[PDB]
């Protein structure tokens, strides 16, 4: 009973014990809390990495050489944030897949509030490339931050500002690692208004269906379930970091960034490569920096588009394949992403990047209404 | 050996949680010994000539 | 008017299987998605209409918690599935069309 | 340009075993808590 | 009988029958609120002890 | 805060003296296992290597 | 959402288009000052230094 009284520990028990919870939610339920173990994972890392790492341009190389030959165990902690981030949006994408699949999109709130979640990671890994200063890691910078050229009338100037001069340089450089050490702490707090307002509702679970005939506590049902998921999160990482620590990364990162020559094979990471492959599929400029935005802001339309009476695709076959056509088309985007652009990838690439805005746009809102029909109702 | 073994593991150790805890903190402490000399003694034999310590012998000063 | 009419109820049959929520004991209208309109018309459904449809997916939550589906025998079949609980989804969304008419003029 | 190759491989195989341990000893505390649901029974006894 | 007992008997004999022991629960009415079993399980020793 | 002293207080001191004697060496052994303390563990038979 | 297609709603809308043609004045401007937008700000009379 001094679980519930106490004004500290109820907010504790209230969400992690006697929280009503399911008694049904599959291992993509699992995500939520290895979501909050990536984000404490690299923040216990990233700290780790701070305390020997310069953001001098003239040492911010060497100091990450420093910690991977001569600081202790300075190398584990290393690739462990490197893997960490990618195992952070391995997370994520099953995250987000999970709420399209089972219709979790309906909580407003929750879901638009993951939208920025997404983002903000996405910006925070973006600028954390940047940090070991090797070739990909300069004309990363360099790419990505221009995007912002294509807006019309104060491209430049939104770039030239953010850059601190005329091009990505020491000004760049020492602020983006200002904002890589901040912003996943500002994550934290957006993490705890993603989860005050789901628990408002409970969770949803595979059927679509209302649980509240059946619930469960959270402890000790999902208290050991998520610890079993956070032994095999660990057992992905340590994988990735004890046995394969390159595999994930470009091999010319390991040499100094040089802003006199790009590299001829740009390969960003491979959690950016179905967005990567979307933008040059479009040779307009200014078009195909909108096409790179608008394929991650659609979610937030995504539950505007719902058409079915049923919540979950558990019971709707034609939504199961077009929800399936989209992976198996992102799988082929981020496959596209990562070869050069030619024939006949530029055809494919674009064709994929149709599919990809015409599943979500209208397919799959078209599959619901049949649907509903084929019920007669 | 007449009662069961894992029954008399209970009565005397596990059933106070104090000593199922002191049980825990004796037993990481012999088994981070034994698991390290075994872990150890796998990964030298897979590699035998290759490590140092195999030839630090040729080195003696 | 059996020759068209039996192919469309032929592919409706066809669905209705392939939905599978038959397979967890559940009819269709325990499958809706709960929104006011729905809330409700369930609120409005008598003791033992309510009393049926809260066992049955509670029944079809444990199956789905085991990954397990009932015998064949105990599906729902496509010809015996009610629709109990749509006469008063009909009533109460005229009800809420007829407030929204009032509410333009 | 990889001095730690030889102590990760050593890490990686303590990794590994314990791995080996500690996966299926928690997939059993899990249902071994969750063995109180997976064999429950229901029965529905409505007044008629 | 009775005055055999002191403190030390009820502490022995209730460990005996009460302490890390499975219970048999039955429920009638409102019992939304009722505790799981698992939970009333583990009601059934304390941690500091 | 007199009211702690009296008899029933001190038979209840007396039934928890052996649990917190027992967590004493939980945290004892805990203190010198994760610290690798050698000046405890050169007296330990077979942990000396 | 064709609930929000009527007379009333029409009416209503007709109330609030001067507010909000006033709060669109208040961006505009507020934004031509915040930035110090030369475009339009080297046509204000007194402005111009
Ligand atoms: C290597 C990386 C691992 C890849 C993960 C593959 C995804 C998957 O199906 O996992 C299911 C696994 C079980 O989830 P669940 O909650 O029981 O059901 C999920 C859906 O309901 C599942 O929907 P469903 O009810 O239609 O079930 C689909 C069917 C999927 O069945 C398959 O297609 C796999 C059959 C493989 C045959 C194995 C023979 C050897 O799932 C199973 O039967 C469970 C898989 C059993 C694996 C046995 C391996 C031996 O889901 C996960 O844990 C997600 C992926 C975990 C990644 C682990 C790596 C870290
Ligand atoms: C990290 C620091 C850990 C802080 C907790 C330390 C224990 C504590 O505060 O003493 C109260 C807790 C009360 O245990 P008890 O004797 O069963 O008392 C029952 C009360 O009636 C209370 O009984 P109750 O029915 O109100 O609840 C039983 C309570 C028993 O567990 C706790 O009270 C532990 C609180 C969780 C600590 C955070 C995890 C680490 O169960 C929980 O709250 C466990 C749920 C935790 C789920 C977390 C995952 C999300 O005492 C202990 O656990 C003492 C043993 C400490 C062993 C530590 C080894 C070194
Ligand atoms: C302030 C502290 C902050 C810590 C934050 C850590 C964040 C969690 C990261 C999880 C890392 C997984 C284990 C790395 C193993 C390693 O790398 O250890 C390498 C060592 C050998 O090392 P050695 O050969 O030098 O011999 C050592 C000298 N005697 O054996 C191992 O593999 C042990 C690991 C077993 C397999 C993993 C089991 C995972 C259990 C999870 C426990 C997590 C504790 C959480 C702590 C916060
Ligand atoms: C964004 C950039 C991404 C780039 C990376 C792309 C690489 C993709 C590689 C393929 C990943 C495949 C993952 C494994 C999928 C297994 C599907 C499966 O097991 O079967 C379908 C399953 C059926 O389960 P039901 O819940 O319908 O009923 C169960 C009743 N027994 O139903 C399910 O379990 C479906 C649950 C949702 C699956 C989530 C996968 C989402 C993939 C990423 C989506 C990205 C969206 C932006
Ligand atoms: C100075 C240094 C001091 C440190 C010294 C070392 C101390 C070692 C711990 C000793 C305390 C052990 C007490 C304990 O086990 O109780 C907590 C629970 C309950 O155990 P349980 O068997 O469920 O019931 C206990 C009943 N009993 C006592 C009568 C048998 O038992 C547990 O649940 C513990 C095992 C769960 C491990 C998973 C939780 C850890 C976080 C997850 C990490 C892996 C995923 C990232
Ligand atoms: C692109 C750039 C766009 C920016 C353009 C510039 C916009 C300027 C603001 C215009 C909005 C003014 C509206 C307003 O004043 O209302 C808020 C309150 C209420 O005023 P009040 O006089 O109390 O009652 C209003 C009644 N009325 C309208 C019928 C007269 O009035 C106030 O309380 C406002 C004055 C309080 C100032 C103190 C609060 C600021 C934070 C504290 C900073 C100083 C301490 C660190
Ligand atoms: C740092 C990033 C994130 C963290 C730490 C996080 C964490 C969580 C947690 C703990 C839960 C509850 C447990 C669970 O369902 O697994 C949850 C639920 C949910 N999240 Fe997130 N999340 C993140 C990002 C996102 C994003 C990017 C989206 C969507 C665009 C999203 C959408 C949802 C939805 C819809 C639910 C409810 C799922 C359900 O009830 O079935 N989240 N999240
Ligand atoms: C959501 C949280 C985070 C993510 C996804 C993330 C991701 C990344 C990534 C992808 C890199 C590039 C690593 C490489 O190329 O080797 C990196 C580097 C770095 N990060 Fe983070 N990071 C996060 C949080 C943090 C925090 C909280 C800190 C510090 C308190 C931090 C400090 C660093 C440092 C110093 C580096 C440069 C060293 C290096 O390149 O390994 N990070 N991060
Ligand atoms: C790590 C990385 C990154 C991080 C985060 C990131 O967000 C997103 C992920 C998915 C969708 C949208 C954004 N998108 C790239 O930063 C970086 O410089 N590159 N590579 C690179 C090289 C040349 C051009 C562009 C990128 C990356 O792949
Ligand atoms: C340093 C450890 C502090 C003690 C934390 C702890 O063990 O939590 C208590 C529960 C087990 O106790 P119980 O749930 O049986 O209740 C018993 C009450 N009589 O354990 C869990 O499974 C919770 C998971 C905690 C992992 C962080
Ligand atoms: C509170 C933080 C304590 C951390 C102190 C520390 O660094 O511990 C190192 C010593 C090493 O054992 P020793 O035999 O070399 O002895 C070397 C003596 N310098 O281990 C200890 O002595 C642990 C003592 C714990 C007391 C609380
Ligand atoms: C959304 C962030 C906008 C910030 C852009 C910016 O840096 O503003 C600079 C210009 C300067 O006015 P200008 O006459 O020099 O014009 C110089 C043109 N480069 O001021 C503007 O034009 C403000 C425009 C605001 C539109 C939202
Ligand atoms: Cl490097």
């Amino acid at each position: 009973n001094i679980r519930k009284s106490h004004p500290l520990m109820k907010i504790v028990n209230n969400a992690f014990i006697d929280l009503p919870a399911p008694s049904n939610i599959s291992s993509w339920w699992n995500f939520g809390s290895l979501l909050g173990i990536c984000l404490i994972l690299q923040i216990l890392t990233g700290l780790f990495l701070a305390m020997h790492y310069t953001s001098d341009t003239t040492t911010a190389f060497s100091s990450v050489t420093h910690i991977c030959r001569d600081v202790n165990y300075g190398w584990i902690i290393r690739y462990m944030h490197a893997n960490g981030a990618s195992m952070f949006f391995i997370c994520l994408y099953m995250h987000v897949g999970r709420g399209l699949y089972y219709g979790s999109y309906t909580f407003l709130e929750t879901w638009n509030i993951g939208v920025i979640l997404l983002l903000t990671v996405m910006a925070t890994a973006f600028m954390g490339y940047v940090l070991p200063w090797g070739q990909m890691s300069f004309w990363g910078a360099t790419v990505i931050t221009n995007l912002l050229s294509a807006i019309p009338y104060i491209g430049t100037n939104l770039v030239e500002w953010i850059w601190g001069g005329f091009s990505v340089d020491k000004a760049t450089l020492t602020r983006f690692f200002a904002f890589h050490f901040i912003l996943p702490f500002i994550i934290m707090a957006i993490a705890m208004v993603h989860l005050l307002f789901l628990h408002e509702t409970g969770s949803n679970n595979p059927t679509g269906i209302s649980s509240d005939v059946d619930k469960i506590p959270f402890h000790p049902y999902y208290t050991i379930k998520d610890i079993l998921g956070a032994l095999l999160l660990i057992l992905a990482l340590m994988l990735l970091v004890l046995f394969a620590p390159d595999l994930l990364g470009d091999p010319d990162n390991y040499t100094p960034a040089n802003p006199l020559n790009t590299p001829p094979h740009i390969k960003p990471e491979w959690y950016f490569l179905f967005a990567y492959a979307i933008l040059r599929s479009i040779p307009n400029k200014l078009g195909g920096v909108l096409a790179l935005a608008f394929s991650i802001l659609i979610l937030a339309l995504i539950p505007l588009l719902h058409t079915s009476k049923q919540r979950s695709m558990m019971f709707r076959p034609l939504s199961q394949c077009l929800f399936w056509a989209l992976v198996a088309d992102l799988l082929t985007l981020t496959w596209i992403g990562g070869q050069p652009v030619e024939h006949p990838y530029i055809t494919i690439g674009q064709l994929a990047s149709v599919l990809y805005f015409l599943l979500i746009l209208v397919l799959m809102p078209t599959a619901g209404t049949i649907e509903n029909k084929l019920l007669k109702w | 050996v007449a009662p069961t073994l894992t029954a008399r593991l209970y009565s005397l150790l596990f059933r106070r949680t104090s000593t199922f805890a002191l049980t825990i903190v004796v037993g990481a402490l012999f088994f981070e010994r034994a698991f390290d000399q075994g872990a150890d003694a796998i990964y030298e034999h897979i590699n035998e000539g290759k490590l140092w310590k195999h030839i630090k012998h040729k080195y003696e000063n | 008017v059996s020759a068209s009419s039996r192919w469309l109820e032929g592919i409706r049959k066809w669905y209705y299987n392939a939905a599978g929520f038959n397979k967890l004991g559940l009819m269709r209208d325990d499958t809706i998605h709960e929104n006011d309109d729905v809330k409700e018309a369930i609120r409005r459904l008598p003791e033992n209409l309510y009393n049926d449809r809260v066992f049955r997916i509670k029944r079809a939550l444990d199956l789905s918690m085991r990954q397990q589906i009932l015998p064949k025998e105990q599906w729902t079949k496509y010809e015996e599935d009610k629709s109990y609980l749509e006469p008063y989804l009909k009533e109460v969304i005229r009800e809420r069309k007829e407030r929204e008419e009032w509410a333009k003029k | 340009a990889e001095p730690e190759h030889d102590h990760r491989k050593r890490m990686g195989l303590k990794m590994l075993l314990m791995m080996g341990l500690l996966l299926p000893l928690v997939y059993a505390m899990k249902r071994h808590k969750w063995s109180v649901l997976k064999s429950r029974k229901l029965a529905y006894r409505p007044p008629k | 009988r009775i005055a055999e007992v002191d403190a030390r008997v009820v502490r022995e004999v209730c460990s005996k029958y009460f302490y890390d022991q499975c219970p048999a629960v039955a429920g009638f009415g409102p019992i939304e609120q009722l505790p799981d079993y698992n939970r009333i399980r583990s009601g059934m020793f304390w941690l500091r002890f | 805060l007199t009211r702690f002293l009296g008899p029933r207080y001190r038979q209840l001191a007396r039934n928890w003296v052996p649990t917190a004697s027992l967590w004493g060496a939980v945290g004892a052994v805990g203190l010198v296992w994760a610290t690798d303390w050698r000046l405890i563990l050169d007296w330990v038979p077979y942990i000396n290597g």
